[PDB]
């Protein structure tokens, strides 16, 4: 019954057109195994076809359709990618239709969930420039749909971080850090904790953008959420380098980690005693610094926690502080 | 210091896999992440089926984080202790994982 709705998508008649396409967006939403059997039927072509429609409605429904196939398996999102979906999609960047646009950005996403080879070939057909420029958008349905697919593109490895901060983006989101929007201010959060998930030249240019004050007074925030987020970019700084890690001790992080010490709350727990415990396994100066702050009583009592991931992640920082 | 011997990969292996000899072809494959103790070293150059030598690791202090364990490898203290009676050593574990997927209709 399928090939028949794909040879449907070509077709003449416009009633028949419509069908196919909304029935397969209909399967295309209903697991991995139905999204293959539209691949297999070679759908692709067609949808990424009507992506070049002067039908806005026709448009928005294969764009909505290629968007569920992108939120499958990393074979399903290649399969997007090998019919030639991507150059079409950066190209809708350019949209004065902000429909078309959100759903651009929501497939484009999708794509950048896969594997490093998925996250490159966005990079490689010129998404990131469109999506740097978006961050300056007044638009806040836009900005966050533009900050989620940056932050699935910076999820990647070493060289597609690198092309994330090369496109400029790093000012925007240190700027951004500063928004009254706490869901903007948590996708900003979430891009720069995937950019200090690299290596240490990546590390040091979220340091050099200015990151470390606002992420350092977002630990006094009663908003757990981002609470996580801001600690989780604290954490993945301080596994970098002893000279990275000076520079989350002097923008005044200590006081406030050893402050989350005291938390019942086993997710921000096992976060603030990993920051501190990537911030013990630097030099001496570091471990002095976090002495200092007296978190060694507190490391040392949450050795006797209950729960062995807070128990083991205690033993872990107070080994690597004392060694 | 890096040690050769051959290669009797099945698939491609990046830089940081652990391997293990084959007792049948008397080369170096990658590791089951099943056989306890068993892992000899740790692939320096990414390699593949193709390749005739490996270049890997047979002594060193490697960070948990660092090597690409096998996705049959679960426990986290049999990982660790892999590389018993070797010049190996290994340290610690992270938390999540990070790849966000939205379906709709
Ligand atoms: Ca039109
Ligand atoms: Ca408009
Ligand atoms: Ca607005
Ligand atoms: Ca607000
Ligand atoms: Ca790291
Ligand atoms: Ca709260
Ligand atoms: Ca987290
Ligand atoms: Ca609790």
């Amino acid at each position: 019954e399928l090939p028949q709705m794909v040879q449907q998508l070509n077709s003449p008649d416009q009633q028949e057109l419509q069908s196919a396409l909304r029935k397969l967006s209909q399967i295309a939403s209903g697991g991995n195994e139905q999204i293959q059997a539209v691949i297999d039927a070679g759908a692709l072509p067609a949808l990424v076809q009507l992506l070049s429609s002067p039908n806005e409605q026709i448009l928005q429904e294969a764009l909505w359709t290629l968007g569920n196939i992108a939120s499958g398996g990393n074979e399903q999102i290649q399969a997007v990618i090998d019919a030639g979906a991507l150059p079409a999609l950066v190209q809708l960047l350019s949209s004065p239709n902000e429909q078309i646009l959100q759903e651009a950005l929501w497939t484009l996403g999708n794509i950048a969930s896969g594997g490093n080879e998925q996250i490159q070939a966005v990079i490689d057909a010129g998404a990131l420039p469109a999506l740097v420029q978006l961050l300056s958008s007044p638009n806040e349905q836009i900005l966050q749909e533009a900050l989620w697919t940056l932050g699935n593109i910076a999820s990647g490895g070493n060289e597609q971080i690198q092309a994330v901060i090369d496109a400029g983006a790093l000012p925007a989101l240190v700027q951004l850090l500063s928004s009254p929007n706490e869901q903007i201010l948590q996708e900003a959060l979430w891009t720069l904790g995937n950019i200090a998930s690299g290596g240490n030249e990546q590390i040091q240019a979220v340091i050099d953008a200015g990151a470390l004050p606002a992420l350092v007074q977002l630990l006094s925030s009663p908003n757990e959420q981002i609470l996580q987020e801001a600690l989780w970019t604290l954490g993945n700084i301080a596994s970098g380098g002893n000279e990275q890690i000076q520079a989350v001790i002097d923008a005044g992080a200590l006081p406030a980690l050893v402050q989350l010490l005291s938390s019942p709350n086993e997710q921000i727990l096992q976060e603030a005693l990993w920051t501190l415990g990537n911030i013990a396994s630097g030099g001496n100066e570091q471990k002095q610094a976090v002495k200092e702050a007296g978190a060694l009583e507190k490391l040392e009592q949450l050795q006797s926690h209950e729960n062995e991931k807070i128990q083991k992640e205690a033993q872990e920082a107070l080994e690597k502080l004392q060694s | 210091p890096t040690a050769t011997a051959p290669g009797g990969l099945s698939a491609k292996a990046p830089a940081m896999t652990p391997l293990m000899l084959d007792t049948s072809s008397r080369k170096l494959v990658a590791w089951d992440g099943t056989t306890d103790g068993a892992a000899v070293g740790i692939l320096a150059v990414a390699a593949d089926q193709t390749s005739t030598t490996l270049t890997f690791y047979k002594s060193g202090t490697f960070r948990y984080e660092d090597v690409l364990w096998p996705e049959a490898a679960s426990d986290e203290t049999k990982k660790r202790t892999a590389f018993a009676g070797t010049a190996i050593s290994i340290v610690g574990s992270g938390s999540p994982k990070r790849k966000r997927k939205r379906k709709r209709k």
